[PDB]
């Protein structure tokens, strides 16, 4: 009759992380593609050429005004 | 079952007055009085035929009540010698009932301590050397107990009994200096740990100090007590360095343990009294003569070179020693202390160099005093 | 440096909200040790027109602050700005 | 009779699992974030060596500069024939690559 | 671990100006602040400080006020302004040290586990060097007692970075380099 | 509507395992902890809790905050095996009332103590002088096994509150087993 309660505000305090964790995912989410859909607003989305991956996860950039850029962290793409 | 632990323990009167109170305490059911005042049962040192009758009872309740695991547990295993007396029995009881309890910080180290410690008349430095090994493997940044310390240094050396590295007993000695909290040493029991301080710390030759553990007095204090002509060529083991009385003496009287040591002692003197001659001779002499050598190192004229170049080979100084003359030459070496608390070479040397380059720096400013402009 | 169209998008608003409300200019290239390289400035109204636009009451500042022969697109946009001074306090417990 | 412990165990494994793997999907993705700091380089190749901590670099669309290492990014490494990451403000070598031109060599 | 720095004196215009801010309003006199440093090698690197609100009293001498919102949320919006900068420790003055030292200790360790502490002054007329840098180990002692975090030093040092000194150096105006053969070095000499 | 600042000082000393309270003292002071905090809740939703300890260690631990959720979640890895400091203990809790910047919310401490520790009477009687100097009236309702009729808290009591003061409830703890609710059933009206 003790350790079921003791349980009981055990699923309080397992709730508390719950609230904290989906704050931690969703106030931080908001953060992220807030930012991310003002990254998705721009003037265009400059058409490139991707010819190289490294891992010392990345993506090079050469666009068809020739210009050859480099981003070490590739953002909302997968390799 | 109380009533049982009643007629069982309470062997004489008086005692059940507080046997009354812990058959109350298990229906206040308030366990910090259980962790003090049966603690305080488990210290009582005695003939003790009550607490291992009743430790079995005690097990039987500890299986329910989440007790307080290593202190009282630990504390009667060794009062358990009036009940079993064997270990071959306690080690299973043990290793079976309590390596999954425990309640510390870190007590599967105090665990390891009570296996090691109990693999002593039974097992010799062979299964037990993984598992004293595995106890610092686990410490390394851990002990804000530090009580488990005094286990850990049983551990160290009832274990450094079983020989290997006699040069870990100046830092045993260090845990010995640095296990106790209070100041609780005692007088006639530590001096025989004297006894084992001084000849077990002397005639093995992983030690080269040679009067630096001798400042520390909690040794003194228990070498005073022991005879006192051993403690003079102790004494002897200092400066004073030919003294053909003295280990003489110490080669009259400790009769085990001076087959390995038979030169070799003499051979620590003998690259230690170079380091004493280029520190104690009060320098600007640093190429020199030999026969200070031959006299104060107990060896002869011829067997110098040997001396020399072994101890360049040693690696305590650095010095290309003029070998055509058998002249010295030296490096950095180790000091043991200048004038009695370094007042002379202090204040002779130090101040006077820093009133030197001090005013002589003025003297720079008095020549340089408007160059700045 | 020079006045930017972001001046004419939060200028109104700071302007609005605030008082002083002065926009800043920065650059870092142009030394390391020794130059002024900020620029700050404020946006004039419409309405002082009928003012004509030189009183000034000590002409030292405005005789040091148009004395660096304003440089390009600052006097390509006289009008709706009016330039300030900026002046480094006392700070000699971090100077020296 | 005690399966409220296993409800609370239960609500541990199935809310804590899915809020800790959102909150780590969201732990990536504020590293995704964190690459608004990481903004985008340049890419040039080295053409020669111009001096021991110089470099003549090729934009790829144009013209030529002279550049610097970040620190230690091996300086007998940048031989002229490999290619490197441009800064994008000081516009000097960030990091090395690979590749070279037309499969017709590589087809065959 | 932590055995040399690149410091900024940005951290140190940190320091004067929120010893401006509870200076004149003086009532516990101290600035004790946190230390954010971006950790990039074995040598440390900071750009940026905040100074939390914060007292110390004397009596038992380990009543200390951090701001954890100031700490946590604050650091949040600086880790999301920059990333790059984060934590490595913290800073306070009153060179005296004392005993909540290890207790400020103890909680700057959870954060960062090789961190460093900064004795500063508010008025260096010095030699000089500027402010402190330590290491915070355990080597118990000789003595046996539950953990000694005793406070061992770091040797301290200062780096650079472009574009810092643009106008003070300009402000001062008593820059002289190339000079050694008459006073650079005899400073020195004196010193 | 009471505006106040109410900084429960808890207990998470050695004494603090066993079961005369429910299960668990935990529970016990956890219970204490949300009646005070449900109870000025329900008189005034806009106040602002803190908990701190003392066994030990005195921390920044909660901000001083209406929020009871994360109090809650702060009563949970308490674990009270600590030795029990009643020195700091009390200079911690108004020097955190003195790091407040809402004031015209008043003030309000109330302590737990469940274990007996030693003290001059010189030392509580300049301490209550200084808590009538320090505008708060101080609430100490005692919990777990005890000194019986402590004097030492008796007198701080008495020295702490005079001239028709608030009337501090010094709830010195049944000796036995009772609830987590039959010990603030006084209190919680006047403490």
């Amino acid at each position: 009759r003790t350790r079921l309660l003791d349980s009981e505000i055990k699923i309080m305090k397992s709730e508390v992380l719950r609230v904290t964790h989906e704050l931690q995912a969703m106030k931080d989410k908001i953060k992220e593609n807030s930012e991310k859909i003002k990254v998705n607003k721009t003037l265009p989305y400059l058409v490139s050429n991707v010819i190289e991956l490294l891992d010392v996860k990345c993506a090079v950039i050469k666009t068809s005004t020739r210009q050859t850029y480099f981003l070490p962290v590739i953002g909302l793409v997968d390799a | 079952v109380p009533g049982f632990l009643q007629q069982s323990q309470n062997s004489g009167p008086g005692q059940p007055a507080v046997w009354h109170r812990l058959e109350e305490l298990y229906t206040k059911k308030l366990w910090h009085q259980l962790t003090l005042q049966v603690l305080d049962f488990v210290q009582d040192p005695c003939f003790a035929q009550g607490d291992g009758l009743i430790k079995l009872y005690e097990n039987f309740i500890s299986e329910f009540e989440h007790r307080v695991n290593p202190l009282s547990l630990v504390e009667i295993i060794l009062h358990v010698v009036r009940q079993m007396t064997d270990p071959n029995v306690a080690l299973t009881f043990l290793e079976k009932t309590r390596e999954k309890v425990k309640s510390s910080d870190e007590a599967v180290i105090l665990c390891k301590t009570a296996i090691g410690a109990l693999k002593l008349n039974i097992g010799d430095l062979q299964v037990t050397k993984e598992t004293i090994e595995d106890v610092e493997e686990m410490l390394n940044n851990l002990p804000g107990v530090t009580s488990v310390h005094s286990r850990f240094y049983d551990l160290s050396s009832k274990y450094y009994q079983t020989i290997g590295n006699h040069a870990s007993y100046y830092k045993d000695a260090l845990r010995f200096l640095g296990c106790v909290d209070i100041k609780d040493l005692p007088v006639s029991e530590q001096q025989e740990r004297a006894f084992t301080l001084g000849l077990a710390g002397l005639l093995g030759e992983g030690v080269f100090n040679f009067g630096e553990l001798l400042m520390h007095p909690v040794l003194e204090s228990l070498r005073n007590t022991d005879r006192q002509w051993l403690i003079d060529t102790l004494y002897a083991f200092n400066s004073g360095n030919v003294e053909r009385f003295q280990t003489l003496k110490t080669a009259w009287g400790q009769q085990p343990d001076l087959a390995a040591n038979e030169a070799q002692l003499l051979r620590k003197i003998q690259l230690l009294c170079l380091m004493e001659m280029t520190f104690t001779r009060p320098a600007n002499h640093r190429q020199l003569t030999f026969e200070e050598i031959a006299k104060s190192a107990k060896i002869t004229v011829n067997e110098v070179e040997l001396l020399v170049m072994k101890a360049l080979s040693v690696g305590l100084v650095k010095g290309s020693i003029d070998e055509v003359d058998k002249r010295v030459h030296m490096t950095w070496v180790q000091p043991r202390v200048l004038d009695l608390q370094q007042i002379k070479g202090m204040k002779d040397r130090l101040e006077f160099w820093c009133t030197d380059v001090k005013s002589m720096e003025m003297l720079v400013e008095h020549q340089a005093h408007d160059i700045l402009t | 440096c020079w006045l930017s169209g972001v001046d004419i998008n939060t200028q109104q608003s700071f302007e609005a909200l605030s008082e002083r409300a002065v926009a800043v200019v920065v650059d870092p290239i142009q030394s390391v040790k020794g130059k002024v390289v900020i620029d700050a400035f404020r946006l004039i109204n419409a309405n002082m027109m009928v003012l004509g636009h030189e009183p000034r009451q000590t002409t030292s500042n405005l005789g040091h602050l148009n004395k660096p022969s304003i440089q390009a697109l600052i006097h390509g946009l006289n009008r709706h700005y009016y330039s300030i001074t900026i002046n480094y306090r006392k700070n000699e417990l971090e100077q020296k | 009779k005690l399966l409220e412990h296993k409800e609370i165990d239960g609500r541990l494994k199935e809310l804590r699992e899915q809020l800790k793997e959102l909150t780590k999907q969201y732990e990536k993705s504020e590293n995704d974030l964190k690459a608004l700091q990481s903004v985008g380089q340049i890419v040039g190749e080295v053409l020669k060596q111009l001096t021991e901590e110089k470099f003549i670099v090729k934009a790829t669309n144009g013209p030529r500069y002279v550049v610097g290492c970040r620190r230690q990014l091996d300086k007998s490494k940048l031989k002229p024939g490999t290619r490197v990451a441009l800064d994008m403000t000081t516009l000097t070598i960030m990091r090395y690559l690979p590749r070279e031109v037309d499969p017709l060599v590589y087809n065959m | 671990a932590v055995q040399k720095v690149v410091v900024h004196p940005l951290v140190l215009l940190s320091v004067v100006d929120h010893f401006n801010r509870i200076g004149k309003v003086g009532n516990q006199k101290r600035v004790v602040g946190v230390l954010l440093g971006s950790w990039q090698k074995k040598v440390l690197d900071v750009s940026n400080s905040f100074a939390v609100p914060f007292d110390e009293d004397d009596k038992d001498d380990s009543v200390w006020f951090l701001d954890h919102d100031y700490l946590e949320n604050m650091y949040g919006m600086f880790k999301k302004v920059n990333a790059r900068e984060r934590i490595v420790g913290w800073y306070h003055t009153g060179p005296k040290l004392h005993k909540n030292d290890i207790a400020i200790n103890e909680l700057m360790k959870r954060y960062c586990p090789n961190s460093v502490l900064v004795i500063i002054d508010v008025k260096p007329k010095d030699l000089g060097l500027p402010t402190e840098a330590y290491i915070s180990v355990e080597e118990v002692h000789d003595d046996g007692t539950p953990t000694s975090k005793t406070f061992e030093h770091v040797t301290s040092e200062i780096g650079a970075e472009e574009a810092e000194e643009v106008g003070v150096e300009h402000l001062l105006r008593d820059i002289k380099d190339t000079t050694v053969g008459t006073l650079s070095q005899r400073i020195t000499n004196q010193v | 509507m009471v505006l106040e600042s109410t900084m429960v000082c808890v207990d998470n000393s050695e004494y603090m395992r066993n079961g005369d309270f429910l299960p668990t003292r935990l529970q016990a002071q956890q219970d204490a902890v949300n009646i005070v905090c449900h109870s000025k809740t329900r008189s005034n939703p806009e106040n602002n809790v803190g908990l701190i300890t003392l066994a030990n260690d005195c921390e920044v631990l909660t901000t001083l905050t209406p929020d009871t959720g994360r109090i809650l979640s702060k009563l949970h890895t308490v674990q009270p095996k600590g030795k029990i400091t009643f020195c700091t203990g009390i200079r911690v809790a108004h020097l955190a009332l003195k790091h407040r910047q809402g004031k015209n919310h008043k003030m309000r401490i109330i302590a737990f103590v469940g274990s007996p520790v030693e003290d001059n009477e010189k030392d509580l009687v300049k301490l209550a002088k200084r808590l009538k100097k320090e505008k708060v009236n101080v609430d100490i309702i005692n919990f777990g096994e005890e000194e019986v009729n402590t004097e030492k808290l008796t007198a701080f009591v008495n020295t702490l509150n005079g001239k028709d003061g608030t009337g501090s409830h010094l709830v010195t703890v049944p000796p036995g087993p009772s609830l987590a609710d039959a010990l603030i059933s006084s209190p919680i009206l006047a403490g």
